[PDB]
């Protein structure tokens, strides 16, 4: 489980919303759209690299969980093509 | 068809180039990322 | 109405008709064996516009002319590494195929593990995947249709027996070429004005006895396709309103 | 671990006593095998048996000796990893593999190559297997279902089929009754075809069947046992047009000509 | 226009110039029938120098000599598909034909694939490219040649009947020249000058009566080039201009 | 016009008169046909034509009609423009287009697939050809010869070769005289061979051949000797392996266990 | 170009003939063709040929006939420029490549494909380079070793063999003696095994071999010959157990069911 204190979250402006087809101006409104589409983009960024994230954490805990069953002093070598193949995403990716 | 391994043939390009939003999202950044977030919110009025 | 091109003017025509409509409200499979040409995609195509869905799209277009893995991969489509690596993931006849009404000509052709499939889709409603990872699902209706004895194959087994009972809810015989016997020269006026039309002749110069008697004793293996070809050859020839139609063009094949 | 009676018939013959028996087998996770010929609702068998268990959560898919491609249904069988093949974008999974922890029908196994014989009993319920460019083997659990139209015993006699898989196979064997020896189910079965038709035709009312016709059935052998019979209800029904009155005609071979 | 070159095997060869010719005004897509060997891009010749084809490029292509698994892909248009990036790639000789005249050789032994592209490109007009998302129908002369019967590889399946009978409008048959025996001494002394021309001979001996009746028995499968090719490889061998030929040595293998 | 003449060693009284042809033959640069067999050999007669032509000064590069790729035989045969495919980045010369104005021996043309057959197929008449990477077509003048050891008419009424090329090709054909035809130079290939081969040996010097030896080489069918014969004589060397004693015995078949 | 002197030595007379021929050869640079059976200790005698070879530093190339993929075989024959196909980025050395200069010794020559005898004439044909993707041929100086266990005349009648590659293969035949041939050598090969088995099984001594063990060595046809006689000494060395009696029976058969 991530930390959801540190976990970041980003809201939309609603009242901004709620503004954009109600313009008469051509040039407010292409802005608006131009945020709407900007802010879109970064929130599905952010969201992907939580799971991610969260992704990448699970096979390294499923690979952790024999490491830590074995303890520190047999943690089972590990490697970083191992860990990629866990998961889906390219090894630059995991690094 | 069949089952084979023959190694000539056409193919086409890789994973396609420059997606440089991607590239800053798989790094971590953690505080650095909220920093980044926070001046992109200032850039972005419809984000809060 | 879609212009009623190529009416039949048989009795046994209207009837097929009549059943047809009556058949076409029924969403069950059915199964069609005929002679060459004859429009029978025609028919099909009249009844999937005689169906309530007519804005539902109908592909068919399923002549057997593929190989045997080439007609199950057109059937299956492609897949990422399909075919033990493929490069485009193609949806494949079975996706254009989902929705509406599907026709599948000269159905005898494929193997009997394709027919098997068929079947089972047919039977379980869940469409088959050529990956095979994947569930897939699909409603649509299904038109069948092949040219030689069902029956006769089953004797041989060549055929799943199981398969060709489901599929033939409702065979659909059609009578020969031959069996026609005064719808030749009302099709031969209709090639005459819809070519005058295309062609953008003034008029059908109109037949004469010797054509009229050359078609009598034509054999007109081709129930569609020969007519049609021949009218269109000979009208090639002509080009002219002037003299009333009286040379025939017989074989395309034909030398000196 | 609901009821979910789904299309349960036929009770009046022994099927009933069979469906009783195979309950008892629903708990067991050991080989199965069905007996029967063609339309005999082996299918239906087979997934109420899969449904019968909690197990039935789990994976439970059926899968058909249809030779396909053989190379291809090699492939599925072991499961391709990336890069085994020319071209191979990805790894594909087993056919196997796709279900593990729940239920898997083998069918066609009269008509089973003898090299797909041998590869599938080279896993003859060992469990363990390695995929098409594997680097380790992989240990998966399944109960398998096999079911066939044939006398295995006789094909083994003659050789055809594969001995060690019989006896790998076939803890159990499911013989279906005779369908065309249910007389008394017949009419249920009938009569259940008929609401289910009504379902579908959406006319006002099922006029009946009168007697003509179920004594037309009685002379029918019907080699199609539970297929063919809602196959010729269907087309009987359309054929008679007007449910005014009971209908006494029975539409026996489509293939035959209507007059 | 180099069509003295050809010379005919008859006046009836001559007539069928005059009905080609007739037919070159028409850029419609055209069928070409002839024997194997025998001179049939001659018949190509006339139809480039068609005047609307004076104008444009001509661009002929061996469908049977041109294929290569991407070559598949590369006749297709990809005027803008660009997946390793080369959207300019046009889609070969189908793009460059664009504007002058086409023809398709050896057209007979083609992928199926091949074949139903080309007939749904003749199909009504181009357009929806796989790159440029709009393809355009360029108005480019076209026509089909083939030597075999391709009604039997239908008839076994392995022509495709749509585009067969869809070209079966413009159909021209190349006869035998072994049946014209007429120009075959004309030709021959026409390769006989050439020969001395090239090979610096004062001269052309001529043949012999032996040598006219010889060329009568032989059958000559090949007459436009085989012959001709006979016919150079004995003015070679012969090597003596005090004598007219009259021994000629067709089958190479025949020892002495 | 120069001839090095390469190694003859052919005295027959026909195998002069096939050369005097071959050297009537050598002006002319249309496709020309060998049939060559194991037994005759002469894989050489082709490169002497070839260094007779003006050619010599272009490439004599000879086509080996087997052993090609079936992959990239098309590339193989036209190269890739430096767009190439997208395994190739630069531009591939192509082997046909790497021959031009000079000899081209297809060797072993019974050997090439069907599939080769068709390739090759309007590449002779046509002349023009595009590169794997597309471009403009070029047609390039070159000698065209090829050379097999069987039978093509055979090959044509069995239908295995395609008969619309054999028949467009092979201009002229060449019939090497059989080694059981030949029957003259015998003695003398012979010791031409003994003098190369101690040599190879360091050996003293040639013994001589007895009488009872030629009398077995006369004997002998040696349906195939072109190479068969130096090879046969290489190992009748090394088990005599004496330059004292004259040769007399031969190993005739290293077959018989003797 | 070395003595290297090698303790598997064929102790017959016959097989001092052959070593003899072998040493006169091993100076010669054509190519030639071991006859003999399998496990006739065929390997060995190439080992001896290519030591022997004025070439020391020589590479040995195993040239493993039915290894082929046959998918890309001639690519691995050929060798290939960087990028000569798809996916290609380094130039691939051909396995005559590879050992340029050195010594193939074509392994199972008799299991080849006809398409694969037409790549090895070509080869023999006056070799040159001709890799995949090469735009300019060369030549290499490597001496070539034929070797196969079936009647090479006899399948040229079959049609199995090109008649010219045949021809082209072998300037000499070096035909192995047979096991029947040999003789009396067999003692002290027995001996050999023995101290061998010894040494690896830890064993005190070799106990020996008594009369009867003899007789029967005399009665027993070695098929396998060193191998077969590897094989039965192997066998009976195990069964012997305790070294405190000589030996004096073996094991004819290790698959036996006598017993
Ligand atoms: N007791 C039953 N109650 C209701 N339906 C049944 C019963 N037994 C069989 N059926 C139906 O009969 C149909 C035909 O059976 P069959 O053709 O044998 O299926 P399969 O061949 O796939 O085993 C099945 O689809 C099944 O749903
Ligand atoms: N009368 C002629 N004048 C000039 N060229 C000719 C004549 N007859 C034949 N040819 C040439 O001989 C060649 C033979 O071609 P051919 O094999 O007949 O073509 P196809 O294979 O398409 O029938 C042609 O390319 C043509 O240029
Ligand atoms: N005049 C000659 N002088 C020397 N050697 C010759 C002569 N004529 C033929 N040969 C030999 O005959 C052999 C035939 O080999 P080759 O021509 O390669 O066989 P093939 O052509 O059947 O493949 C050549 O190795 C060549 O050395
Ligand atoms: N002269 C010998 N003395 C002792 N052992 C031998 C002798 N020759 C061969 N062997 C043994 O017999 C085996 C024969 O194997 P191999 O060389 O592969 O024979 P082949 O090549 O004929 O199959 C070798 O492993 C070798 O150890
Ligand atoms: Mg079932
Ligand atoms: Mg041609
Ligand atoms: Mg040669
Ligand atoms: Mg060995």
């Amino acid at each position: 489980e991530l930390n959801a204190d540190s976990i970041p979250r980003l809201k939309i402006n609603q009242q901004y919303a709620a503004m954009g087809n109600s313009a008469r101006n051509d040039a407010d409104g292409q802005f608006i759209r131009s945020n709407l589409q900007e802010a879109r983009w970064l929130i599905k960024s952010l969201e992907s690299r939580n799971d991610t994230l969260l992704r990448v954490s699970r096979c390294i805990v499923e690979q952790q969980q024999a490491f830590f069953e074995q303890g520190e002093e047999y943690m089972k070598p590990m490697v970083l093509a191992d860990i990629a193949q866990a998961v889906e995403m390219h090894e630059s990716t995991i690094s | 068809m069949k089952q084979g391994l023959q190694l000539r043939l056409s193919q086409q390009l890789a994973m396609t180039p420059q997606l440089q939003q991607a590239i800053r999202l798989l790094q971590l950044s953690t505080l650095e990322l909220q920093q980044e977030l926070q001046q992109a919110l200032e850039s972005n009025p419809l984000l809060e | 109405e879609y212009k009623d091109n190529l009416l039949g003017e048989a009795n046994s025509f209207l009837e097929v008709l009549e059943q047809v409509s009556h058949l076409a409200p029924l969403d069950k499979p059915v199964l069609i064996i005929g002679e060459r040409g004859t429009g029978k995609e025609l028919i099909a195509s009249r009844l999937h516009y005689l169906s309530s869905r007519w804005q539902g799209p109908f592909i068919s277009l399923n002549c057997a002319a593929l190989n045997e893995n080439l007609l199950d991969s057109e059937l299956f489509g492609h897949e990422a590494g399909a075919f033990t690596g493929a490069q485009k993931r193609h949806p494949g006849r079975f996706e254009r195929a989902d929705g509406g009404t599907l026709f599948l000509d000269e159905l005898a052709t494929a193997p009997m593990m394709v027919q098997e499939k068929l079947l089972r889709v047919i039977e379980y409603g869940e469409l088959e995947r050529v990956g095979g990872s994947q569930p897939l699902q699909v409603n649509v209706r299904l038109v069948c249709a092949t040219n030689a004895d069902l029956p006769a194959m089953v004797n041989e087994g060549t055929f799943r027996a199981d398969l060709l009972d489901r599929l033939a809810f409702d065979v659909v015989q059609l009578p020969p070429l031959r069996e026609r016997e005064s719808d030749i020269m009302l099709m031969a006026e209709y090639f005459a004005i819809q070519m005058c039309r295309e062609i953008k002749l003034p008029l059908f110069p109109g037949f004469t006895e010797r054509a009229r008697e050359t078609l009598l004793n034509y054999r007109w293996p081709g129930n569609i396709r020969e007519l049609k070809n021949v009218v269109e050859r000979s009208v090639y020839r002509h080009g002219t309103s002037d003299y009333p139609l009286d040379d025939i063009i017989i074989d395309p094949f034909k030398r000196r």
